[PDB]
């Protein structure tokens, strides 16, 4: 990110907390109280449901 | 181009409607070929150039 | 060119997020969207551009 | 299908009036539904994955 005048260098570790996380934290699903994820499938117009 | 033909810079909100923002010379200064000399362009030295 | 630059910079949209947005701190209780709209509507605001 | 085509034509006619910001994002024309046909949830019985 920057090199200080004394030669010291600052990186994303020094100013942030890099971490693998979700794109968005808005939606949280639970199945019978257990942490879970799912797909909400919508039928296309004029298609057989079965 | 901006002085003689005009330029659509960006938009603005008026009474909840997006409207364009144009800039152009006031008509007095873009009517005759002699009006070319009235326009100055800044140089790297900071001196306006006819 | 300077007029164009100023006009482009003046009007914009800011995705300012929310107070208490996800992921929230434990115990958070207020979630409000942040609105920072430095938009110019009438003529005088445009004339007042630095 | 013809309805979608006509809607796309009208949307193309109306797009330039829209703000440039929303034009960059890209507008979507899709056949729509209202209710989920099926919800398929995924859980991890080992309680290892959040």
């Amino acid at each position: 990110l920057k090199v200080n005048q004394d030669g010291s260098q600052v990186r994303l570790r020094d100013v942030a907390k890099i971490e693998l996380g979700g794109e968005s934290y808005d939606v949280v699903a639970k199945f019978n109280g257990q942490p879970a994820s799912g797909l909400g499938i919508k039928l296309a117009t004029g298609a057989n449901a079965l | 181009g901006a002085a003689w033909g005009g330029s659509y810079v960006n938009d603005f909100i008026d009474r909840g409607r997006v409207k364009k923002v144009y800039i152009m010379s006031e008509a007095k200064y873009r009517m005759l070929p002699e009006d070319i000399g009235k326009w100055y362009v800044r140089g790297s030295d900071g001196q306006m150039v006819p | 060119v300077d007029v164009i630059s100023a006009l482009k910079a003046q009007n914009a949209q800011v995705a300012a997020g929310q107070l208490g947005g996800t992921p929230p701190v434990k115990g958070q209780q207020l979630n409000a969207s942040i609105i920072a709209q430095t938009r110019l509507t009438n003529t005088e605001e445009f004339g007042n551009i630095l | 299908d013809i309805a979608q085509v006509q809607v796309q034509n009208k949307l193309a006619l109306a797009t330039p009036l829209l703000p440039q910001e929303v034009q960059q994002q890209g507008i979507s024309v899709e056949k729509a539904s209202s209710s989920f046909l099926m919800v398929v949830g995924v859980i991890n019985t080992n309680g290892t994955m959040n």
